[PDB]
């Protein structure tokens, strides 16, 4: 079943770099465009993990601004009420 | 004249606790920033082998300046995988992505390296949560 949640994921190489992962959401919910040109949003991606019969969907947004938070990436789209957003 | 081209710079994400404990599942980030022309290919390698399931790099760059003309450009991918894969650490992860730039033939005279045809990577080793 869809588990739609917004995870924070650190870079390999400096852990005060991050981006923002929504994934596990259904195919109905619509990823919109970012409206700030500094903050960057990916459209919806199909991912297919063959070995388990599984496929999710997800997006990737990120920024260099100091305001750009996982609670705040997705706000200009429409997602689910139950999203999680685990505490960093 | 030639001074707009870039190659790009490579960043692994590492999966989320949170999203280990929650799913069982561990999502790798690959970003590829900062490159003109937009022209690349990613490509996902573990323990020196190149994977494709469980992978999905999205079908176009973006750019990161939309209103200029030769604006530089980012690329994702995603490379998802079980928690136990993720958490074993004999496990190596590394995006790849082949740039397409200048020649050794070109002139340059920036103070930047000479943004060549080449590989950007950048790696990750599994772990524990
Ligand atoms: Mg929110
Ligand atoms: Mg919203
Ligand atoms: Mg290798």
């Amino acid at each position: 079943n869809p588990d739609p949640a917004v995870y924070q994921l650190r870079d390999s190489k400096s852990s005060d770099k991050f981006v923002c992962l929504f994934t596990d959401f259904d195919s109905q919910i619509n990823v919109s465009q970012s409206k700030d040109s500094d903050v960057y949003i990916t459209d919806k991606c199909v991912l297919d993990m063959r070995s388990m019969d599984f496929k999710s969907n997800s997006a990737v947004a990120w920024s260099n601004k100091s305001d750009f938070t996982c609670a705040n990436a997705f706000n200009n789209s429409i997602i689910p009420e139950d999203t999680f957003f685990p505490s960093p | 004249d030639l001074k707009n081209v870039f190659p790009p710079e490579v960043a692994v994400f590492e999966p989320s606790k949170a999203e280990i404990s929650r799913t069982q599942k561990a999502t790798l980030v690959c970003l590829a920033t900062g490159f003109y022309p937009p022209h690349v290919e990613l490509s996902w390698w573990v323990n020196g082998k190149e994977v494709h399931d469980g992978v999905c790099t999205d079908p176009q760059p973006l750019k990161e300046q939309p209103a200029l003309n030769d604006s530089r450009y980012a690329l994702s991918s995603r490379l998802r995988v079980s928690a136990t894969f993720w958490q074993d650490p004999r496990n190596h992860f590394r995006c790849q992505v082949q740039f397409y730039g200048l020649s050794e033939n070109d002139e340059w005279t920036q103070d930047r390296a000479k943004p060549v045809t080449q590989i950007v990577s950048a790696e990750a080793w599994g772990r524990a949560d």
